[PDB]
């Protein structure tokens, strides 16, 4: 009753976060996946 | 009230079919106290090809579109009358069409009577004059010898050409079988109008 | 470890970075600047 | 069974080329923008690579001389259309001339 | 052979390819990412900057329609035809006109 030897660590790493269990799959509406930029290329895409 | 509408514009489809009648039109209140007592009213239609085209109005809700064995018996009665019988329309309710066993008889019987062609039509093909509806261009029927030419012109097999369903509604209108071409002549904000030819394949179940 | 069919979909993918785009030679990039003495069709 | 060859058919029928009459090509008679950069690219290539010519004015660079050779109705390249590809292994093109055909802005 | 291991060569034969430099009035491809519009590449005559100091892709001002540029720190990549197929077609083709 007390093991902390076998212990669940992936609940010692506290869920901070309400929406955890729940599962998205759609694509992001905020990643450059289907976007095709590089590095220091992203800077066209500041402000203006 | 979609029956007093498909009661008179069946009869403007047959006269736009260039079809003649081969009986006296009853007024509408007969017309929907037969379809209610009876489930059906029957339309017969005689064409250029002095072939008869017979077109049968179902109820809504009546004994005829819910069991498949009184369905069964009237195509098979029906098909066996001597008369040439160049195609036969079913008209229905709307959910009538996602009905399986319906579709299955009607499959059934295409298969068993080969030349003679069944269609089961919704009630919104002919509540309306739909060759008169704007937002639907003129459609026409061009006959195989000059869509023949068009294609040799242009070096396209049939199969090439936009498709067109046999179920569409102003090819319904027209009468065009499937393997035919009808041309379109569709209005244009560019070059003010233009004509397309498409081919008509098989209809919908 | 990545199998072979992990190779394929997604950008990072075979076919999404090295078929439908490539790194190429002799291509160079900066920063562009305005030069008000230069023709619509000339480059710095 | 059989590794996918023995059936294999994968050897395509050769086919035949038609030429369609010079009367009969429904194709532009003015050369396209590509046919004609191509016509072009084609040429000074092939100056690149021999360096014969039949202009008169004598340029330093095979683009300029391959330029010139279609404008002035010199360059020795057919363009050849292909308009099917026939279950019966015929090929059927039309080929047209580059000194006889119009040619487009291209400046 | 490199250039500068060919202090004896002097010679070039006809067929010889030679790897010169980008001289101005050379056409150039001229591309700013993404690349959302049939404009963001486009070919333009080449002016060299002989001046050491100066590392930036200089264009004028109303050129950026083109690519939907500003200067604010937007960087485009350049690159240069070398083959003879590819420089026709950049300039009777590709070119902002
Ligand atoms: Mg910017």
């Amino acid at each position: 009753g007390e093991d902390s030897s076998m212990d669940d660590i992936s609940a010692y790493s506290s869920p901070g976060l309400f929406g955890e269990d729940i599962i998205d799959r759609l694509d992001d509406p905020f990643s450059i996946e289907d976007v095709d930029i590089s590095l220091d290329v992203l800077d066209n895409l500041a402000p203006q | 009230m979609a029956m007093q509408k498909l009661f008179t514009y069946i009869y403007e489809f047959i006269e736009y079919r260039k079809m003649v009648l081969l009986e006296e039109k009853v007024p509408y209140d007969k017309f929907v106290q037969m379809v209610l007592n009876t489930g059906f009213f029957r339309i017969n239609a005689e064409t250029l090809n002095h072939g008869i085209v017979s077109v049968f109005i179902f109820g809504a809700n009546g004994k005829y579109v819910h069991h498949g064995g009184d369905m069964r018996t009237l195509l098979t009665n029906t098909l066996n009358e001597k008369k040439h019988y160049e195609e036969l329309i079913l008209i229905v309710d709307k959910p009538v069409l996602s009905k399986k066993n319906i579709l299955d008889i009607i499959v059934e019987q295409r298969a068993a009577n080969p030349t003679i062609v069944i269609n089961i039509y919704p009630y919104h093909l002919f509540c309306i004059n739909i060759p008169k509806v704007s937002a639907i261009p003129k459609h026409k029927l061009i006959t195989q010898e000059e869509a023949q030419e068009f294609l040799g012109r242009e070096y396209l097999q049939p199969q090439d050409l936009m498709q067109i369903s046999a179920s569409d509604p102003p090819v319904v209108w027209l009468g065009g079988r499937p393997g035919d071409f009808v041309q379109i002549e569709r209005p244009s904000e560019t070059a003010m109008h233009a004509v397309v030819i498409r081919f008509i394949t098989k209809s919908k179940i | 470890a990545p199998s072979i069919m992990r190779r394929l979909p997604r950008k990072e993918g075979r076919i999404r970075k090295s078929l439908l785009g490539s790194q190429v030679w002799s291509i160079s990039r900066s920063t562009i600047c305005g030069n008000s003495d230069l023709h619509l069709d000339e480059v710095g | 069974e059989s590794p996918s060859i023995c059936e294999g058919f994968v050897q395509a029928s050769s086919q035949t080329l038609v030429i369609i009459p010079d009367n009969e090509r429904i194709t532009s008679n003015v050369l396209t923008t590509f046919e004609a950069t191509r016509l072009v690219a084609v040429r000074a290539q092939q100056l690149a690579i021999n360096g014969s010519t039949m202009l008169k004015k004598k340029y330093s660079s095979p683009i300029d001389i391959a330029k010139q050779e279609l404008f002035n109705r010199k360059i020795p390249l057919l363009v050849m259309r292909c308009i099917k590809v026939t279950p019966e292994g015929q090929k059927i093109v039309e080929i047209w001339n580059p000194r006889e055909m119009g040619i487009p802005l291209l400046d | 052979h490199d250039i500068e291991g060919l202090k004896q060569d002097f010679r070039l034969e006809v067929g010889d390819i030679l790897y010169r430099d980008v001289v101005t009035g050379d056409v150039a491809f001229f591309n700013r990412q993404p690349s959302l519009e049939r404009s963001s590449i486009g070919v333009h005559r080449i002016v060299v900057l002989e001046n050491p100091k100066i590392s930036t892709f200089q264009m004028n001002v109303s050129a950026c329609a083109w690519y939907n540029a500003d200067f604010d720190g937007d960087q485009m990549n350049l690159w240069v035809p070398w083959s003879v197929m590819s420089r026709v077609e950049a300039e009777l083709l590709c070119s902002v006109r």
